C-alpha cells in the first residue's frame, strides 16, 4: 500500500420535459467511500458517508456543496451542447459521467492526476497524465478540448491535482487511518460438491478482505484454468469488506491436481490451497 | 448509447447459519444506463427495510449497486433478487444459493 487514492465519481443524467437534470456524486478514499451527494435528496448538500467523516466542520461542508452545484451546472451545459454535437433528439435521456482524483505516492508526491468523462457509457475526453494535454474520443470532444484549451482547463486542475487533491487525501488518510491503511487478509477455504458420483465442483472463497484487489486463480498441475473457471466479480460484504470465489467442476480422481492461489496485499505470502477431504 | 446488462449476485455478509442475524445483500453490477429496479424477496414476497448503495461506477464506467437488508436465515425460507432493467426481457430472479 505505498499508492493511495482518492476519487469523485459523478453521474449526470438528463431527463427532458421532466425536470432538470438528476445529479449524483461519490467520493472514495482507495475501496472506502466517504461521501455523496444527490440532487434529488430533500436538501441537496454534500453529506458523510463514513464515520471518520463526521468531524468535518460545517464549512467544510458548505465549501464542497458549493463545488459540487457548480460542477452540476456545468454538467447540465455540457449533456446540452453534446445532444446538440450528436445531432441527438431533445426527448432523449442521456448521461455523463466524470471521474476525477489523485493518486499519492509512499513518498507524497503526485502518482497521477485524473479527470475525465464519457458519454453515455463511452470515453468522450481525458487529461493526460501530463496534467496539460487532452485526449478527446472523437470531433466532439476536439470541440470540447478546443473550448477547454481556451480557458485554461488542464492548467485549472493541474493546480488541484497536485495540491489540494494530495492534501486532503492526506488529511482523510490520517483521520481515518484505522479504517484506511489497514490490509486485512482474506478469510480463504475450499469447498466441494458432487455434481455427479464422477465429477465434483471445486470452489475457493476469499472472504472479509480490504482493499477489494485481490487475484484467485485455479491451476492444474501449475497450469492457468482461467478459461474454465466461474469467477464471480470481488462483491462487497457490506461491512467495508469484501468477497470473491473462484470455481471449477473436475473429474474426481484429479481433484488433488487442482491449487487455488490467492494474493492480497494483506497476506505475508502468496496462498496456495487445495481441497482438503 | 451503450446498453450492458446487469450481473446479479444474491449473498450474505456473513456464513450463513440460522438463527443467527445476517445480512442478506444483492449486488448488480457492469450495467448501463443507471435506472434499474432491485427488490430482495423473502419466499417470493417484497422484503421491507431494504436500503441500497450510493450509484458509483466502475474503470469501464459501468454502474454498481448493493441492497441489503437485515435478515436471520432458517431452513424452511427462501430468499431471492429479483431485477429489471431495459437490457432484459423482464424481472430477473436469481434465488439465493446458501450452500456453496
Ligand atoms: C468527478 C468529479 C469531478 C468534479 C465534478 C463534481 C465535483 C465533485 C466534488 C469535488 C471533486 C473535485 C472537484 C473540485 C476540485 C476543484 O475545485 O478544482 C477543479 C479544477 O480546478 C477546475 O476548476
Ligand atoms: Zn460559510
Ligand atoms: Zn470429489
Amino acid at each position: 500500500a505505498g499508492s493511495h487514492s482518492m476519487r469523485y465519481f459523478s453521474t449526470t443524467v438528463s431527463r427532458p420535459g421532466r425536470g432538470e437534470p438528476r445529479f449524483i456524486v461519490v467520493g472514495y478514499v482507495d475501496d472506502t467511500q466517504f461521501v455523496r451527494f444527490d440532487s434529488d435528496a430533500a436538501s441537496p448538500k454534500m453529506e458523510p458517508r463514513a464515520p471518520w467523516m463526521e468531524q468535518e466542520g460545517p464549512e467544510y461542508w458548505e465549501e464542497q456543496t458549493r463545488r459540487v452545484k457548480d460542477a452540476a451546472q456545468t454538467f447540465r451545459v455540457s449533456l446540452g451542447n453534446l445532444r446538440g454535437y450528436y445531432n441527438q433528439s431533445e426527448a432523449g435521456s442521456h448521461t455523463l459521467q466524470t471521474m476525477s482524483g489523485c493518486d499519492l505516492g509512499p513518498d507524497g508526491r503526485l502518482l497521477r492526476g485524473y479527470y475525465q468523462q464519457a458519454y453515455d457509457g463511452r470515453d468522450y475526453i481525458a487529461l493526460n497524465e501530463d496534467l496539460r494535454s487532452w485526449t478527446a474520443a472523437d470531433e466532439a470532444a476536439q470541440n470540447t478540448q478546443r473550448k477547454w484549451e481556451a480557458a485554461g482547463v488542464a492548467e485549472q486542475w493541474r493546480a488541484y491535482l497536485e495540491g489540494e487533491c494530495l492534501e486532503s487525501l492526506r488529511r482523510y488518510l490520517e483521520n481515518g487511518k484505522e479504517t484506511l491503511q489497514r490490509a486485512e487478509p482474506p478469510k480463504t477455504h475450499v469447498t466441494h460438491h458432487p455434481v455427479s458420483d464422477h465429477e465434483a465442483t471445486l470452489r475457493c472463497w476469499a472472504l472479509g478482505f480490504y482493499p477489494a484487489e485481490i487475484t484467485l486463480t485455479w491451476q492444474r498441475d501449475g497450469e492457468d484454468q482461467t478459461q474454465d473457471t466461474e469467477l464471480v466479480e470481488t462483491r462487497p460484504g457490506g461491512d467495508g469488506t469484501f468477497q470473491k470465489w473462484g470455481a471449477v467442476v473436475v473429474p474426481s480422481g484429479e481433484e488433488q491436481r487442482y491449487t487455488c492461489h490467492v494474493q492480497h496485499e494483506g497476506l505475508p505470502e502468496p496462498l496456495t490451497l487445495r481441497w482438503e477431504p | 448509447a451503450i446498453q450492458r446488462t446487469p450481473k446479479i449476485q444474491v449473498y450474505s455478509r456473513h456464513p450463513p447459519e440460522n438463527g443467527k442475524p445476517n445480512f442478506l445483500n444483492c449486488y448488480v453490477s457492469g450495467f448501463h444506463p443507471s435506472d434499474i429496479e432491485v427488490d430482495l424477496l423473502k419466499n417470493g414476497e417484497k422484503m421491507g427495510k431494504v436500503e441500497h448503495s450510493d450509484l458509483s461506477f466502475s474503470k469501464d464506467w459501468s454502474f454498481y449497486l448493493l441492497y441489503y437488508t437485515e435478515f436471520t436465515p432458517n431452513e424452511k425460507d427462501e430468499y431471492a433478487c429479483r431485477v429489471n432493467h431495459v437490457t432484459l426481457s423482464g424481472p430477473r430472479t436469481v434465488k439465493w444459493d446458501r450452500d456453496m
